[PDB]
């Protein structure tokens, strides 16, 4: 019960990521937590934000390493399938950091373990349904008692043509010389938003008897997206042509050294990612914008833990990204008639240090201090520090208070500052304060039960936000200081009422406010103290299952209120957002036999086929299903 | 337990004199709309489009002209233009297949241009039929920086501007809808309008810091119709970002916004020391004077996020009225 001193961080059950093969990663998320994910379609561009908190404060980890590529500082969690990741926590707010800085919002950290599986267990998994939906996943593992390997692979592809009563554009029935009879909403199909994803994951382990691991996983995605016409895109999907690839690696070695109190470990990673974006169109075949960037990272960590006994640890830790871009967005006659290009080209270290101390003079009190040091580019920011405390007001029910303050900084990213379409390199780093509070609570092994609730408060000073100017493209400018509090709750319980009655449940539910609080921009600024735009007031998310023997069911459900499509939070016909209540169920049989494990299950999205909207003017499928079936060892 | 709506299919006949307001919201959000405010009332309605049709206008509504009591709506990310009735708003029709469209041009009740971006062509309509009926090939263009912004006519000819990373002015022979000539200038001129005189007023913005193709001060430039020659060039200071200059009803004073709103005549040698409307606080973002009383209206797009307003000065400067129209208003057209 240590170096998570005051710490709140949402750990992940083992089927609550490996529910479907598919999945993506926010559907994990947005099922088992309760933060805000903009999201519409299945490859779709899912992003998480945390309490009143931009995604751009939402920065991950995946086996140390930072994903968010710096060109633009956040993750896409629609590339990470839901089998690729064993070990998955999610840390809160000021509890970021004695991780890495940076968090403003707070941290997904995210590592892959060996399964620690002994021979040949290679496992099929294939699965079917909804709109031509076809996915495939096969893990192929060696173990051994010193040496393990695995690889995986998925591949999904779907045309993605689902059929939507189109509330959002009309088609009219016409006559002699053109002139209008009738008009209707039609029944459409997504036009161009089909996918076709590939993910492989190498990793090998090394383990001696005295305490020496070594690690290494490699993993590469290729990944072509067709870009949803937007519901009022009146173009032929033909004649248009709207095509993302995304080609990236990521890879990462580890090296511990673990005995007793001491436990000690290094790392070293490379990501490369290579963006081509293009839209076309049909006079045979010419491209409209057309555009290649690619960037590539190395990657430096360490870190170790010495704890002297019990009731003193101290940690420290550094992570070094050095960062290579290379952006080109369009090719442009220039005035001697040459060929030129409007794409830059940069690249900044970014070192982070960290050293913490956690002291528990007793079992009640207990407090930690971590202080960090950041330095991207050529500025070092200010002292990032954290102060958290945790105490046991009650053995009765375990009830525990945790409190923790800190004030933290983010860099702006390298489109931030240097896109050249864009401008204004200059941009001040952003600033938070923020302070939070809670209380935990679980009661015991026939039978279990626990949950808990918190206090979000944080400011954030002059943040980046980027503005249309009267030349037609965007620049960032520092002018918004929001205010965003909130609250996160959260309960799981399980009693086996039977001899195998089983029955698993949590849930969470938050209010997060993001009211903001800065220099009203002009006379008729009505937003003046309204809440930020597309930040739900209130979410929940609640999900529930039961086991009988080999058959297994769970059922998930959550709720955002009404997001705001618009700063002044005015109501307005033209940009309404209800509230969204997305419930979906999946169900499991499975059946053993000599060797070998079978499974079939099948699940459900958008029950009820209810005709909604997630995302303004991006329309989302009815009633879905995916069959799947497993072998695994 | 949640829905989607569609309906609210609204009928209303509306005054003989207004001014028509077009909101380009926000890009992939559908949000567009068209407002119409009443002078003489003072009154504005807004999202007349979605309320008098039930569906939505599209994404990104760039500008309107109005021909025979029938008003067209280019809307930008929508690849297409609606052809509506000026007094109920309702849907008259509609051309689809549109690159980028930007403006429209009319050249007779059955044919019209209508310029793009991201395209070296300038798609030919015919509104009669309420289809495309051919493309106007500009010369050294190609699709990846090509572009086409405003059109003004001059006899049997047409001249059109070339914005996005472009430095020209290119004249177009309506009688065979070819190019026929073209005039090299600042880089990037925004807009193009005709005065009194026969004369072609356009301002460039000056392109943009660290680009490939260039980056100087704006500037307004007087070019002569007859000899399509340059006659006057007045430089402003490098970091403005004026606006598209445009004209009252007489087309004898020039309007723009700068840093403030300006007006000058066009026959003067020097742009004036003094502004028209002090600054105030206030994002200005669109411009327009009325053709029959010269009022000016002032669109302040305020943080792009929200509903914009509109201020509605006297000639002399008076603060006549304001309201709230949709969101980020550029462009106006006169009823």
């Amino acid at each position: 019960p240590m170096k998570d001193i005051g710490v709140q961080r949402t750990r992940f059950d083992s089927i609550a990521m490996k529910e479907n093969i598919a999945l993506s990663m926010a559907d994990v998320l947005t099922f088992n937590s309760s933060v805000f994910v903009k999201n519409y379609g299945r490859a779709t561009l899912s992003t998480v934000a945390f309490r009143g908190t931009s995604p751009s404060h939402t920065q991950v980890t995946w086996n140390g390493m930072r994903i968010n590529n710096p060109m633009l500082g956040m993750t896409d969690f629609s590339t990470i399938p839901s089998y690729f990741i064993d070990d998955a926590s999610l840390l809160h707010g000021t509890s970021s950091v004695n991780e890495t800085g940076g968090g403003l919002g707070g941290l997904v950290r995210l590592s892959t373990s060996p399964a620690n599986h002994e021979g040949f267990g290679l496992q099929y998994v294939q699965g079917v349904g909804s709109f031509s939906t076809f996915d495939e996943f096969l893990r192929l593992t060696y173990g051994d008692k010193h040496w393990q390997s695995s690889t995986r692979v998925v591949y999904s592809s779907s045309p993605n043509d689902y059929k939507y009563r189109n509330r959002d554009k009309k088609e009219n029935i016409y006559d002699e010389d053109k002139n209008i009879i009738g008009s209707y909403y039609p029944t459409e199909r997504n036009r161009s938003g089909a996918y076709k994803d590939l993910h492989v994951l190498q990793e090998i382990y090394y383990n001696t008897g005295e305490g020496d691991k070594f690690g290494l996983n490699a993993w590469y995605i290729n990944s072509n997206r067709e870009l949803a016409m937007l519901s009022t895109d009146y173009g032929n999907d033909m004649d248009f042509e709207n095509r993302q690839r995304e080609q990236t690696f990521r890879g990462v070695l580890s090296w511990d050294r673990v005995r007793e109190k001491w436990k000690v470990g290094v790392k070293g990673g490379y990501i490369h990612t290579w963006m081509a974006y293009d839209y076309k169109r049909d006079k045979e075949m010419a491209s409209m914008t057309r555009s290649r960037s690619k960037i590539n990272t190395f990657y430096g960590s360490a870190d170790g833990d010495y704890a002297p006994s019990e009731k003193w640890l101290f940690t420290a830790g550094v992570s070094v990204h050095q960062h290579l871009v290379e952006s080109a967005d369009k090719n442009i006659i220039s005035q001697e008639g040459n060929k030129a290009v409007v794409g830059y080209d940069k690249g900044r270290v970014e070192f982070s240090g960290s050293v913490s101390a956690k002291w528990r003079p007793v079992d009640r009190f207990a407090a930690s201090l971590v202080l960090r040091e950041d330095m991207f580019g050529t500025e070092w920011a200010p002292v990032i520090p954290a102060f958290f405390i945790d105490g046991v007001l009650s053995k009765k029910g375990n009830i525990v208070a945790k409190a923790s303050i800190s004030r933290n900084y983010r860099f702006p990213t390298l489109n931030d500052l240097y896109f050249l379409p864009g401008g204004n390199p200059d941009l001040k780093s952003e600033h938070g304060f923020t302070y939070d509070v809670g209380l935990s609570f679980s009661v015991g092994n026939v039978y279990a039960l626990s949950g808990g609730i918190n206090w979000f408060d944080s400011h954030i000073d002059d943040w980046i936000i980027w503005l249309p100017t009267t030349k037609g493209f965007f620049s960032p400018r520092n002018l918004k200081k929001v205010h965003a509090y909130g609250a996160e709750t959260n309960a799981h319980l399980d009693i086996m009422l039977g001899k195998d009655w089983k029955l698993d449940m949590n849930g969470t539910f938050s209010w997060t406010p993001s009211i903001n609080e800065s220099e009203p921009m002009s006379p008729a600024d009505q937003s003046v103290g309204k809440q930020l735009p597309y930040v739900p007031e209130f979410s929940a998310t609640v999900t529930g299952r039961l086991s009988w023997r080999t058959w297994s069911l769970l059922y998930k459900w959550c709720y955002y209120s009404q997001r705001y499509t618009m700063s002044s939070n005015d109501y307005t016909l033209t940009g309404y957002l209800p509230p969204y209540f997305m419930n979906n169920v999946t169900l499991e049989k499975q059946l053993s036999f000599r060797w070998a494990d079978l499974s079939l299950k099948g699940s459900i999205n958008n029950l009820f086929d209810e005709e909604y909207l997630s995302v303004l003017s991006r329309p989302m499928p009815g009633i879905n299903f995916e069959i799947f079936i497993g072998i695994t060892p | 337990c949640m829905k989607w709506d569609y309906g609210e299919m609204e009928d209303f006949s509306v005054s003989a004199s207004g001014l028509f307001i077009t909101n380009e919201g926000n890009f992939q959000y559908s949000n567009a709309t068209l407002s119409y405010y009443d002078p003489a009332t003072c009154e504005v309605e807004n999202e007349v489009f979605y309320r008098a049709n039930g569906f939505k206008l599209g994404d990104v509504a760039q500008s309107m002209v109005i021909r025979d009591g029938i008003g067209w709506i280019v809307v930008n990310n929508s690849h297409v233009i609606f052809a509506i009735d000026i007094n109920t708003f309702k849907e008259v029709g509609r051309i689809t297949g549109f690159t980028s469209p930007r403006y429209i041009h009319f050249l007779s009740d059955e044919k019209a241009y209508v310029t793009q971006i991201w395209d070296y062509r300038i798609f030919i309509i015919n509104p009669k039929t309420y289809e495309i009926t051919g493309y106007i090939e500009c010369p050294d263009m190609d699709m990846e920086s090509g572009s086409t912004e405003q059109m003004v006519q001059y006899g049997k000819y047409v001249y059109v501007n070339c914005w996005s990373y472009q430095n020209r002015i290119l004249k177009i022979d309506t009688e065979t809808d070819k190019v026929v000539d073209e005039l090299t200038i600042g880089i990037q001129p925004t807009s193009l309008v005709m005065d009194k005189y026969n004369k072609m007023w356009t301002i460039t913005d000056g392109g943009y810091e660290g680009s490939p193709y260039g980056y100087e001060a704006p500037s307004l430039y007087r070019i002569d119709a007859e000899t399509f020659t340059v006659e006057k060039q007045f430089k402003f200071k490098l970091g403005d970002w004026p606006s598209e200059v445009q004209l009252n009803g007489t087309r004898d004073t020039l309007y723009w916004i700068n840093n403030d709103i300006w007006r000058m005549p066009v026959e003067a040698d020097r742009v004036p020391v003094r502004p028209f409307l002090e600054f105030r606080d206030t994002k200005y973002y669109g411009l327009t004077v009325n053709p029959n009383n010269g009022e000016v209206y002032v669109a302040d797009a305020i943080d792009y996020q929200q509903q914009g307003i509109v201020y509605r000065y006297s000639p002399q400067g008076k603060l006549i009225d304001e309201f709230y129209v949709g969101i980020i208003p550029g462009a106006f057209c006169w009823k």
